[PDB]
């Protein structure tokens, strides 16, 4: 079988509900952990708790285990953090060299999500010891007009919003961003004295929650 | 000339010598303090003295699982980084050795007279914390386009909850506050604040930096838990730039620490949070360092860029500051205001400072319009100065 | 003779005392290749039998363990 | 023996007087053994052609 997924790429896709979503499909034991995390009081005592914890989650199954940040475990780099991390980072690489096999892949599945692809275990970049590894691109024309469809069955469905059109319009905004347009569209519409979300709504959503803001410098904005 | 120098030889071996006396002078007695009534605390004194059971050492349990064949032991340490069994000299219970639990352990029996308050870190912060604003717009340097949009995270979703969360949208209650030093960032979110009719707590993020590794994780946990604790106020972190702030994962410097407590932010943050119109505001005075997974779009629901006070903001602040000490009025000051660059509220109330003092220098007692003339020369100089090549940050 | 043991080891275990952690065990055989005094025993002046703890000190002890509870139980 | 020193093993030596009372037979790091045990492939170690 697969032995487990790896997910890299500039985040905000949703990392986190991806792996919360398929975990809740299976009715696998869902662990939302990251490496030293638990290291409490003096680094001494810290390397013991963070050390269990690890091997506690590959446990129990079967389990998928999500890995958040792990830049930190990976030690790409030639330093390494000499407390906690080292522990988690070891147990890390012997687990991978014991997976290989019919049974314990099914078993135990691992699911990561980091920022880059460049920062994990040296291991893990040779070879395919996780099978199929994806990127998620910069948001592509149909990624667009989904991110918006999923968000009015939350709220509601006006017949102004047309998921086509709205995708031309707007470029490279994923779905966290998305979410936030979505609260935005809403508040937009608590003034007007509404409840529907209006197509001009969303839109008027997406300019508040970036960088820009009112009163813009250009003498076209 | 001549008659003075030998003067000066022997003056310089007499001070040497006086420099020890300084000690003598200001007392022999080895006293400090001490009035009659401490005569009768000293009897008391001399047991604990005598004992070395006393004084209790401050230690604190980590984790509660030990209670093995004795009323209830857990692992309680020391600052001497070591591991000690807790025993009876009060009582033991589950509830008097805590997870986060500090306690009082003698040095040569370690049994617990008394426990102390949870952890070290909210008993210190909760001097550095100040509570509900009184503050307003004016101050900031006027009505700016910031302060209107800090006007729909804070006043609306707090004051009506109950719109947003019929419609079926959760509220908005995140910014991100970026920008150069001086702008008015606390002082814009606290000017919303006060009209709003909410609290609001300063979190200073470099004020606790208590460390024995992976420590401050605990410290930024606990800071979270106290502001959630509060319902209808607002929380403002300053100075996470680090500890809980930027990772180094290039690093060749032996840190680990401001990842750590970057790893238990995110994670916190992340998915879900239980808030109730706690206001989540991050202030971001570095632009050399930043943190990108707190700087997004998501959770936090907006960004905003923090720009200086327009030229209308300016004008009336600087108005309000000029009449109450000795000015002309007529005052030059508008003509200033529209020839130069953007200045903030900050800036203009040294101008104030400047052209009173050389007024003094004149040998007025009113500062005049000349005055104002060269405090606004100066400020927007040193203001301009500084530089951090933005365009080869933006071509990376 | 064993009311006697019995009060010592109980004068032992009340506190002070260090807490660690067991990180791995060896136990290595009775009787390494020396002789010295008592008897051949468990552990003693001749100990065989230990089990290496990790403290909170970042200090490493291999210590032999009390045959009551044994580094075999340990 | 004077060969139960060498340089690398393990010793016990009495805490008060500092004299070796036994020799300690050395630690086997749990992470080197692992490494020993394991082969990560699950292809044949014989021959695979053109390789």
């Amino acid at each position: 079988p697969p032995k487990g997924v790896l997910m890299y790429g500039p985040p905000g896709t949703g990392k986190t509900l991806l792996a919360r979503a398929c975990a809740a499909q299976t009715k696998a034991t869902f662990l939302k952990l990251a490496g030293p995390q638990l290291v409490q009081m003096f680094i001494g005592d810290g390397a013991k708790l963070v050390r269990d914890a690890f091997a506690l989650a590959k446990e129990k199954a079967p389990s998928i285990i999500f890995i958040d940040e792990l830049d930190a475990i990976g030690t790409k780099r030639f330093d390494s953090e000499k407390a906690g991390d080292r522990e988690v980072q070891r147990t890390m690489l012997e687990l991978l060299n014991q997976l290989d096999g019919f049974q314990p892949n099914t078993q135990v599945k691992v699911i990561a999500a980091t920022n880059r692809v460049d920062i994990l275990d040296p291991a893990l970049l040779r070879s395919g010891r996780l099978d199929r590894k994806i990127e998620f691109p910069m948001p592509n024309e149909e990624a667009r007009a989904r991110i918006m469809q999923i968000h009015s069955r939350k709220m509601n469905v006006s017949p102004d919003v047309n998921y086509e059109e709205l995708a031309r319009c707007t470029d490279d905004f994923n779905g966290a961003q998305c979410k936030a347009v979505c609260v935005e569209a809403g508040m937009i519409a608590l003034r007007r004295g509404a409840t529907e979300l209006t197509h001009e709504d969303y839109m008027e959503g997406i300019l508040e929650v970036q960088a820009k803001k009112k009163a813009n410098l250009q003498y076209y904005a | 000339q001549s008659t003075y120098s030998r003067q000066i030889k022997q003056v310089e071996d007499d001070i040497q010598q006086l420099l020890k006396k300084i000690n003598e002078l200001t007392g022999i007695k080895e006293s400090d303090t001490g009035l009659a009534p401490p005569a009768l605390w000293d009897l008391a004194a001399d047991k604990q003295t005598l004992q070395s059971e006393q004084p209790l050492q401050v230690a604190r349990c980590t984790k509660i699982i030990n209670a093995d064949s004795e009323d209830p032991k857990y692992i309680i340490n020391v600052k001497q980084f070591a591991k000690f069994v807790v025993d009876l000299s009060d009582q033991v219970a589950p509830t008097d050795i805590e997870e986060g639990m500090r306690v009082g352990v003698d040095r040569n029996k370690y049994q617990i007279h008394i426990p102390l308050p949870p952890k070290i870190d909210p008993t210190v912060t909760m001097m550095q914390v100040e509570e509900k604003p009184d503050v307003t717009y004016s101050d900031v340097g006027g009505c700016k386009e910031q302060i209107e949009k800090l006007r729909e995270v804070v006043e609306t979703p707090l004051l009506h909850p109950e719109r947003f969360v019929n419609l079926g949208i959760e509220p908005p209650k995140g910014v991100l506050l970026f920008g150069p030093p001086g702008t008015g960032k606390t002082l814009c979110a606290r000017a919303v604040a006060n009209r709003t009719d909410a609290c609001f707590i300063p979190v200073i993020g470099s004020e606790l930096v208590q460390k024995y590794v992976g420590e401050g994780a605990r410290m930024v946990r606990e800071l979270f838990e106290m502001a959630r604790t509060k319902k209808a106020c607002l929380i403002f972190f300053d100075e996470i730039d680090a500890i809980g702030g930027a990772r180094f994962d290039d690093g060749a410097g032996g840190d680990n620490e401001v990842q750590r407590t970057m790893l238990e932010l995110i994670n916190q943050l992340d998915g879900f949070d239980p808030r109730g119109n706690i206001k989540v505001l991050m202030a971001t005075n570095r632009p050399d360092t930043l943190d990108p997974a707190l700087m997004r779009p998501g959770r936090l629901d907006r960004k905003i860029e923090f720009s200086l006070p327009d030229l209308e903001g300016r004008t009336h602040i600087f108005k309000i500051h000029a009449r109450s000490m000795s000015v002309e009025r007529d005052i030059r000051f508008e003509l200033l205001a529209r020839l130069c660059p953007n200045s903030t509220g900050a800036e203009i109330r040294s101008v104030c400072t400047e052209a009173g003092m050389f007024a003094i220098r004149a040998r007025r007692k009113i500062a005049t319009e000349k005055d104002f003339l060269e405090a606004v020369n100066k400020v927007i100089k040193s203001y301009a100065k500084f530089s951090a090549t933005p365009r080869y940050m933006t071509y990376n | 003779k064993i009311k006697e043991n019995s009060e010592k080891i109980k004068v032992n275990k009340t506190l002070p005392y260090l807490v660690s952690n067991v990180i791995e065990l060896l136990d290595v055989d009775p009787n390494d290749q020396e002789e010295d005094g008592a008897n051949i025993d468990l552990d003693s002046q001749r100990k065989g039998k230990c089990a290496v703890i990790k403290t909170s000190t970042r200090q490493t002890y291999f210590l032999p363990v009390i045959g009551l509870v044994d580094a075999e139980k340990l | 023996d004077k060969s139960k020193l060498k340089p690398g093993t393990r010793v016990a030596l009495d805490m008060t007087t500092l004299t070796i009372m036994r020799y300690l037979p050395r630690e086997v790091d749990p992470l080197v053994y692992n490494m020993s045990h394991e082969d990560p492939g699950n292809v044949s170690y014989s021959e695979i052609g053109g390789l």
